[PDB]
């Protein structure tokens, strides 16, 4: 017995199919399944309390599904503390209940499939590397974790044989004016822009930077959040991907192989959520997050942190073309950078040179004791110093 | 050892010597298993306390 | 054309000088569009019930701030939690008191959690400034492995990071303090004599009793210790020479949501301007758009300014905490507590009574000493040292 709670008048119609759909998608020894469809309607705090407890009383359902519509995150942390409460493990698998959330209330059976802000520095960096893009500018604004990200940045660039250079500012205001947002812009010494904004304030500071004149295709903007310039690239970890029915099959699946963990063990089935109010204690309560270590499943690792999300996802960089349409662009599998669309000729595909006349091209052949070519160390994957990228007419060599 | 020796009575303090675990002087050694990097050899026994 | 203001309290008794409160909050600055209600409830005994009865009776009357304070039972601050919430995520301002923890200090996710009294995190700065006076170099810590307990530390290490060479040992031990003597002598052997404790109130007691056999608490020793473990049963086992901590307006809420309630007042003057100022959703049974005056006059709220009541400098930095209180520290001697300072943003050190010290000893003693035998290290090279 599952609680498929879903969120949203649209998601009404596919309710009802839903439920046989996904009943024989997985199947376990000893464990049956028996989706629940909802159809309530509203965000208000009040059917995610009583009608909710209504089914915890009544049908006595263990182990909830959520599913969302909106992408406002602000209804997270209300479940939070339900999860904390009954002890019932609760695991939405996309929209508003997507956002990480560091600290959580301690022991709480909150389960999270989405990115943090941490893997997704790491995944651009490669990204930057391989079309050779060391030289960059990182700016930011008011954001409640931009203390963690700032610290995290010259972490990255502490190692590695490329020499990185470091710029950006501390913060923006769009309502201080349209030139006053200009007027600190112009400290940058770098073709490449990182920012960290939220949703509300995402456009006009998007707005604003037309006026510095940098839209076009000869600069390029990284998303780290969750009149569109050109050059935008985005993390979504496979949410335009896996479409509905399936995603919808992968949160019963850890559901179900979270009981076959302890009943390996021993055979039992927890009452706690059983009765919201009608029993005055919550002090019964033990391994609530001491299981979903090693949780295999679409041959994608779903281990889970002390927090409660995922470490090992699937990710993968979403790219914005000129007809204003996100697709792929490469993807990041188990700490793989395979990407596609080649790197060849620099200064090519996704980075324009707006000005200069500076990228001169020069010819050049081989005599040993003037200019000598030798292929590059695989291990380190980059020329050595006191050497030059030497494309061939393409294998780089030093 | 004997100007160790001559410290000792000057100062007036005791000692006992013991060798060092790895036949390797300090090294910065940054490693990737690790944040940034950390001392090794002689160097870090002493830090280390 | 009518303010309202929405609160919480402990007891049907509360709720009776609660009315006598809000009596004086009409007769005040202005009042312009000052026209309160009641709007108050009690302690419910679950938190779920807690959670729906926000709504359906303080948010009834459109409110717009909330009182929050700790309940009678001294529980694991069973008020707040349910609040934060529910009024966090309508962006309904609450104004706190009388709960001092560090969970409510981040913005991550209590956006909007004002509160005058200071957190039991920020009992770090009263320890630094209180031993210079003293002329303590280096210090050693224990500490609880827990998010409150390691609040403390980090406070410590960000002020000693830049004006001093960091401090000796920043060992640590777990909440569930069961014989917990292994680590003991592991602090006695670097010879600080120091030592400071920020632990809770059982395990306080604890970590006394194992410092007992082990005659940790005999002359030359010097505790600067924190507030909760005086109190409770920890005021047994403990040693003749503590430096406790206090508050001077701890655990009292009847003078301090006098003091509160007017601070919202004076913003409510500033709310009135070109902005709209719409009324909040009206209750919960159907809802989904979050109103956008809320995070707009946060900065106003936050930075409102009045002189009465406490101090008469209740001014809120960007988390939600005062400036310059008073904790007026305490001295144990006897199994009895007795006045030897007061602190008021700065060290002030009245005369009193002779400040007395562990182990009997009525001077200062001085926390450092020195070893003689000392290990030494050497390698294997020929000319200089033969092995």
């Amino acid at each position: 017995n599952v609680a498929l709670v879903f969120s949203g008048p649209a998601y009404a119609a596919e309710a009802a199919r839903l439920g046989p759909a996904v009943a024989a998608a997985v199947r376990s020894p000893g464990l049956d399944v028996r989706p629940v469809a909802l159809v309530l309607n509203g965000s208000d705090p009040r059917s995610l309390v009583l009608q909710l407890c209504d089914l915890l009383s009544g049908l006595r359902v263990h182990g909830v599904v959520f599913e969302d519509d909106s992408r406002a995150p602000a209804v997270a942390p209300i479940l939070d503390f339900l999860s904390a409460q009954t002890s019932l493990p609760i695991v939405a698998v996309h929209g508003g209940a997507a956002l990480v959330l560091t600290p959580k209330e301690k022991g709480s059976t909150f389960l999270q499939l989405g990115s943090s802000t941490e893997q997704q520095l790491q995944v651009i960096f490669e990204v930057l590397e391989e079309y050779d893009w060391t030289s960059f500018v990182a700016v930011t604004t008011r954001a409640p974790g931009h203390r963690a990200f700032l610290s995290y940045i010259e972490v990255l660039t502490d190692g590695s044989l490329v020499g990185w250079e470091h710029r950006g500012a501390l913060t923006l205001d769009p309502g201080a004016g349209e030139a006053v947002l200009s007027a600190q812009l112009r400290s940058v010494s770098a073709q490449i822009r990182l920012l960290f904004c939220a949703r509300e304030e995402a456009e006009p500071v998007f707005r604003a930077a037309e006026e510095a004149g940098l839209t076009g295709s000869g600069y390029v903007w990284f998303m780290v959040g969750p009149p569109l310039p050109a050059g935008l690239f985005a993390v979504r970890s496979a949410g335009w991907r896996d479409d509905l029915a399936r995603r919808v099959a992968a949160g019963v699946a850890v559901v179900a192989r979270g009981a076959q963990a302890l009943l390996r063990d021993y055979g039992f089935l927890p009452e706690l959520g059983h009765d919201c109010r009608a029993q005055n204690r919550t002090h019964r309560g033990e391994s609530l997050h001491r299981y979903f270590m090693n949780i295999t499943w679409d041959n994608r690792d779903y281990s889970f942190n002390e927090d409660g999300f995922l470490v090992n996802p699937s990710l993968v960089v979403i790219s914005l073309t000129r007809d204003r349409t996100w697709e792929v662009v490469g993807s990041w599998e188990q700490q793989t950078l395979r990407l596609k669309y080649p790197l060849w000729s620099r200064y090519g595909r996704f980075l324009q040179p707006v000005d200069d006349t500076q990228h001169l091209t020069v010819a050049t052949l081989e005599e040993r004791p003037f200019v000598i070519v030798e292929p590059a160390d695989p291990i380190s994957g980059t020329c050595i110093r006191d050497s030059v990228p030497c494309r061939s007419q393409p294998e780089k060599r030093c | 050892i004997d100007l160790l020796i001559k410290l000792a009575r000057t100062m007036n303090f005791t000692y006992e010597v013991h060798l060092v675990a790895d036949g390797k002087f300090g090294t910065q050694e940054r490693v990737n298993n690790s944040n940034k990097k950390e001392w090794n050899g002689m160097m870090g026994e002493l830090l280390s306390g | 054309k009518i303010v309202n203001i929405g609160a919480v309290l402990s007891t049907r008794k509360h709720e009776q000088m609660f009315r006598e409160a809000v009596n004086q909050a009409n007769k005040r600055h202005g009042s312009w569009k000052i026209q309160l209600n009641a709007t108050s409830v009690t302690h419910k005994p679950n938190a779920i019930q807690m959670a729906l009865s926000v709504c359906e009776d303080l948010i009834s009357s459109q409110v717009y701030a909330i009182l929050v304070s700790h309940p009678p039972t001294p529980n694991d601050h069973f008020t707040p939690t349910p609040v934060s919430y529910t009024a966090g995520f309508y962006r309904i301002p609450v104004l706190g008191l009388t709960t001092r923890m560090s969970i409510y200090s981040d913005k991550s996710i209590h956006l909007s959690f004002l509160r005058t009294v200071p957190p039991y995190s920020h009992q770090s700065s009263v320890w630094f400034e209180m031993m210079r006076v003293y002329s303590w170099n280096h210090i050693i810590l224990l500490v609880s492995d827990d998010h409150e307990g390691r609040a403390a530390q980090k406070r410590l290490e960000t002020l000693l990071e830049e004006r001093e060479s960091k401090a000796e040992k920043v060992l640590q031990f777990d909440p569930g303090t069961k014989n917990v003597t292994a680590l003991l002598m592991e602090a006695k052997e670097l010879e600080a004599r120091v030592i400071i404790l920020s632990a809770s109130e059982d395990d306080a007691a604890t970590v006394y009793r194992a410092a007992a056999m082990l005659n940790m608490t005999g002359s030359g020793y010097v505790w600067l210790v924190g507030e909760r473990e005086i109190s409770g049963n920890a005021l047994r086992y403990a040693p003749d020479g503590i430096l406790g901590l206090q508050l001077i307006n701890g655990k009292n809420e009847s003078a301090h949501i006098s003091d509160a309630v007017g601070v919202v007042a004076q913003a409510v003057h500033e709310l009135l301007e070109k902005e709209n100022i719409t009324d909040p959703p009206r209750g919960c049974v159907g809802n989904t758009n979050i109103w956008k005056t809320g995070p707009l006059f946060k900065r106003v709220l936050m930075s409102s300014k009045y002189a009465d009541g406490v101090t008469g400098r209740v001014e809120f930095n960007e988390d939600g905490d005062r400036k310059f209180a008073n904790y007026s520290i305490m001295n144990l001697q006897n199994r009895k507590l007795v006045q030897v300072g007061i602190y008021n943003g700065t060290h002030v050190i009245p005369n009193d009574r002779k400040i007395i010290w562990p182990g009997g000893e009525t001077e200062k003693p001085r926390g450092y000493q020195m070893s003689t035998r000392l290990k030494i290290v050497t390698i294997h090279q020929e000319p200089f040292v033969y092995v």
